[PDB]
């Protein structure tokens, strides 16, 4: 197959600005190469077909650029309509490929940090034999933050599970979600249960931390 | 206007079978080429399976081939994928594309999995002892997508976070849902979560404590 590489991953622009998305073709597709939009919940738009090549019902504000193994997608005078996830696509040969896509973020107007705040097991859910600690950072931006787990002074890994919400419209902000799973036994085991933030917005890392019977 | 309406997906133990159809109206299906698509939870679109107007040609993926069929039925507008032997990589939304010399639908989606059907287990997400407070539920070990929250019967939403849903090591899914308050309105006003697992007809409310 022939793989389509799209840079960047993510990228941040404002209301306004005139932004470009570079695809590239791993060998030679022509000018069979077209562009597609998706929104989160949503099905593929179509941009473009092939090149540049704008289809009925999109906008002027699109253009096609490049040929061969290069191409580009360009927008003008970006709307909030158009913040979205790009892919780009080949039906040169099969099999039909896909680019890795760009997710086209909201530039958040200034950096925000996230409000940290952890959460304990339940005493009911530590009846069920299991442990949830939970790690919230609230309204943050930019979107890279890194959360690490400490119990009693141990780096834990491999251990939790991460979720983001979208990024929210009105702020251009994000929130994040780090649950650590144990068992009853094992929670009960250690005492000092810590979360570590890294973000830019934090100055020094930022440590929010329970210990056990305190909750 | 163009249009195709995908169906037939749904919840399906590995190694069975399930096969997918696609409406088409709105153009001369006969006349049309048509194709499989898929989308993983979080990953990139995928091409699968490439089928001729008349049923002539047929080319699918290499991790699709020899359980993945492809076909169509011209008289009732139709175009159909029979998928054998599912595998977990298989779990996506599948959409049905047009081509030309494009048009996509909704998809349906194809969960294949292991697990059964299980209503959620909702705990309290409440601090340990500053301007603001944060208060939650975590929705545990349910199956399947979705369950839907809301706080305080629809009344509470701002300051709402509800977490996209992450697929645990057991098969299971879980999410938590959060809200952050002015720390001086606990303790006159109240915080409930309402959380719906359809599947297993599932309806619980927690009022959470600080």
């Amino acid at each position: 197959e022939i793989v389509l590489t799209q840079s960047p991953s993510s990228l941040s622009a404002s209301v306004g600005d005139r932004v470009t998305i570079t695809c590239r073709a791993s060998q030679g597709i022509g000018d069979d190469l077209g562009w597609y939009q998706q929104k989160p919940g949503k099905a593929p738009i179509l941009l473009i077909y092939g090149t540049s090549t704008l289809q009925s019902g999109v906008p002027s504000r699109f253009s096609g650029s490049g040929s061969g193994t290069d191409f580009t997608l360009t927008i003008n005078s970006l709307q909030p309509e158009d913040f979205a996830t790009y892919y780009c696509l080949q039906d040169s040969n099969y099999p039909l490929t896909f680019g890795g896509g760009t997710r086209l973020e909201i530039k958040g107007r200034t950096v925000a940090a996230p409000s940290v705040f952890i959460f304990p097991p339940s005493d009911e859910q530590l009846k069920s034999g299991t442990a949830s600690v939970v790690c919230l950072l609230n309204n943050f931006y930019p979107r890279e933050a890194k959360v690490q787990w400490k119990v009693d002074n141990a780096l834990q890994s491999g251990n939790s599970q991460e979720s983001v919400t979208e990024q929210d419209s009105k702020d251009s902000t994000y929130s994040l979600s780090s649950t650590l799973t144990l068992s009853k036994a094992d929670y009960e085991k250690h005492k000092v249960y810590a979360c570590e933030v890294t973000h830019q917005g934090l100055s020094s890392p930022v440590t929010k931390s329970f210990n056990r019977g305190e909750c | 206007e163009v249009q195709l309406v995908e169906s037939g997906g749904g919840v399906v133990q590995p190694g069975r079978s399930l096969r997918l159809s696609c409406a088409a109206s709105g153009f001369t299906f006969s006349s049309y080429g048509m194709h499989w698509v898929r989308q993983a939870p979080g990953k990139e679109l995928e091409w699968v399976a490439v089928i001729s107007y008349d049923g002539s040609i047929k080319y699918y993926a290499d991790s699709v081939k020899g359980r993945f069929t492809i076909s169509r039925d011209n008289s009732k507008n139709t175009l159909y994928l029979q998928m054998n032997s599912l595998r977990a990589e298989d779990t996506a939304v599948y959409y049905c594309a047009r081509t030309g010399e494009y048009s996509w639908g909704q998809g349906t989606t194809v969960t294949v999995s292991s697990a059964s059907t299980k209503g959620p287990s909702v705990f309290p997400l409440a601090p340990c002892s500053e301007s603001t407070a944060a208060l939650g539920c975590l929705v545990k070990d349910y199956f399947p997508e979705p369950v839907t929250v809301s706080w305080n019967s629809g009344a509470l939403t701002s300051g709402v976070h509800t977490f996209p849903a992450v697929l645990q090591s057991s098969g299971l899914y879980s999410l938590s849902s959060v809200v952050t308050v002015p720390s001086s309105s606990l303790g006159t006003k109240t915080y409930t979560c309402n959380v719906d697992h359809k599947p297993s007809n599932t309806k619980v409310d927690k009022r959470v404590h600080h």
